[PDB]
């Protein structure tokens, strides 16, 4: 992971964080 | 096969009583104290008399060495001979000299060990699992050829996980489980 | 010479634009990245956005994002065979193409001459004129368009 | 037997760690910096005068925090945790960052 | 997160740079297109894709291919992901 630039699977990079659109596109301007 | 190694071997010709009576006991020295040995030693074949204190069952060994082999069955006799060879070799009866240089079952560092059944198998199988899938961890590994694996043996009942009570310092007792690999 | 397949196109965001913009920006990236450029061999002509089912989770990467936008895709492609025709262009004197719709055809050099441009293949062709081709070898695309070695029918 | 080690194994991973709220934050955080749309209820020009930690901390809260993350196999809100951990742990960082200086 | 910034280049340093699946050189900008010669000379048409790594895994990895070593390099294309509603649990104890 270091060589390639990588988040260590350590600590808080042992898991995986995805970002859930679904609220955001129910809202109109 | 002289006259000493025989009365380390007939230590271990109770465990494998033991376990012919009950295939799921928990093996440790203290399975001695239920059992008593007489044995009558000569340059060709050794007999090995087991008797169970309670039960006053009687169970025969007949050891010979690995050149010459003449067997015969006798009465109450364990069903297969008992083998001292001079390496180590595949086979639940064959036991190497490297293994009767001293006595094994009573020193300190004889485990304690036991074979699970089918729920704790699959109990087990099942806490191995990662949860993504069917991705799953394995358990270390041991050898088919030790000791321990020799006196689990049960002609119809495949051994895959064996179960250690290792001594802890802090807690006690420990539980701890191998995989048994083949050798070629 | 064209088909219809559904599939995702994955493009990347930035958190700028993670605002009430989102759907014209998911638009004009995946126009941007996938409107004309020819990739594995094939064209996406036209791309259609669901706008009908759900989307899927965006995958954090740095300080990025990266979303498969679920689409229709009509793709085109061509082989070799086929006769096409275009305007003729010449920009020296040993480089002269054909300019179609969405495909561009190259001549090779040892089957006419440049001369003022004009090109002389047994007929003289005036600098865009339209002539007709057949395209023979395939290449490596260019500005969003097909490339392919041609010789003039 | 093995959908009852299936099912306790499920219910354990609704435990909650420093590690996964820290990473939470920080990925909200990142992105919010960065110039993203809070999601926070009664959202108006007044909003953009507070601190990003409180916008975060309320976001979290209500349940309109957009961050998932995957744990066993599975996809959890930060809302599908235990909801005493969460409460713990919150509350020891507000007090580490009040000595901060920072919420 | 914190090492694994330490250890990046800075992020003012910031360029695109592609990399051919097929062979892993750094594709070249000729006229503005991304093309990989090796790969070009052979008739092929790989795909170029972005990698953001730091300039000494390039240095390395370009002196171990003059020793005749060739690294190559995939890329994970996971299907996509949908959240789905998830049952309460308490996890308290019964006192
Ligand atoms: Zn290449």
């Amino acid at each position: 992971c270091h060589f390639f630039s990588k988040v260590p699977n350590i600590g808080t990079g042992y898991y995986k964080y995805f970002i859930d659109l679904g609220l955001l596109m129910r809202m109109e301007r | 096969m002289n006259q000493y190694n025989v009365k380390y071997l007939a230590k271990i010709l109770c465990l494998k009583t033991e376990i012919a009576r009950d295939p799921y006991a928990v093996i440790n020295r203290n399975v001695l104290l239920r059992y008593t040995t007489d044995i009558e030693y000569n340059d060709l074949v050794t007999l090995i008399t087991v008797r169970h204190k309670i039960d006053s069952m009687k169970t025969v060994f007949q050891v010979f060495n690995e050149s010459s082999i003449n067997y015969t069955p006798v009465d109450d006799d364990y069903g297969e001979p008992i083998i001292i060879t001079s390496y180590l070799q595949k086979g639940h009866n064959k036991f190497p000299v490297n293994f009767l240089y001293i006595d094994v079952v009573i020193s300190d560092l004889f485990p304690s060990f036991v074979r699970l059944d089918t729920t704790e198998t699959n109990i087990v199988n099942s806490v191995l699992q990662t949860g993504d899938g069917k991705k799953t961890l394995r358990l270390p590994k041991m050898l088919e050829t030790e000791i321990v694996v020799k006196i689990l043996y049960r002609p119809n009942i495949p051994l895959k996980i064996v179960r250690f009570f290792r001594n802890n310092m802090v807690t006690g007792v420990e539980i701890a489980d191998r995989s048994v690999i083949s050798v070629a | 010479s064209s088909f219809v397949t559904n599939g995702y196109l994955s493009v990347t965001l930035e958190p700028h634009e993670l605002t009430l913009d989102i759907k014209t920006n998911i638009r004009n990236a995946v126009y941007k990245t996938y409107l004309h450029r020819e990739i594995s061999g094939k064209m996406a002509k036209k791309i259609e956005i669901r706008e009908d089912v759900e989307l899927p989770l965006g995958e954090i990467v740095n300080n990025s994002v990266v979303i498969n936008v679920p689409c229709v895709i009509t793709y085109a492609y061509y082989h070799v065979g086929d006769i096409v025709r275009g305007t003729l262009n010449i920009e020296d004197e040993s480089n002269v193409t054909i300019q179609c719709g969405d495909l561009i055809c190259k001549l090779s050099r040892d089957s006419g001459t440049v001369s003022f441009c004009f090109f002389r293949n047994g007929n003289a062709y005036d600098n865009g004129s339209e002539v007709t081709a057949v395209l023979m070898e395939a290449q490596q695309g260019i500005e969003s368009s097909f490339v392919f070695l041609a010789n003039i029918v | 037997i093995g959908n009852h080690i299936s099912a306790l194994k499920r219910r354990y991973t609704r435990r909650i760690s420093l590690f996964e709220i820290a990473g939470i934050i920080a990925e909200s955080y990142n992105l919010l910096q960065r110039g993203r749309l809070p999601l926070v209820s009664e959202f108006s020009d007044e909003t953009m005068k507070q601190n990003m930690l409180h916008v975060i901390i309320q976001e979290i809260e209500e349940g309109s925090c957009p961050i998932v993350i995957e744990k066993n196999g599975e996809l959890l809100s930060v809302n599908d945790f235990d909801k005493d951990g969460l409460k713990f742990h919150l509350d020891y960082i507000i007090k580490i960052w009040k000595l901060q200086k920072r919420y | 997160n914190t090492i694994t910034e330490v250890l990046k280049d800075s992020e003012e340093d910031y360029q695109d740079v592609y990399v051919c699946e097929n062979c892993g050189d750094i594709a070249a900008q000729i006229k503005g297109i991304n093309t990989c010669l090796r790969c070009s000379k052979l008739n092929l048409s790989p795909l170029l894709t972005k990698i953001d790594t730091t300039h000494v895994s390039k240095v390395f990895l370009t002196q171990m291919n003059a020793r005749g070593v060739k690294v190559k390099l995939d890329f994970e294309r996971r299907p996509p992901s949908f959240y789905k509603p998830l049952d309460k649990v308490d996890l308290k104890p019964s006192f």
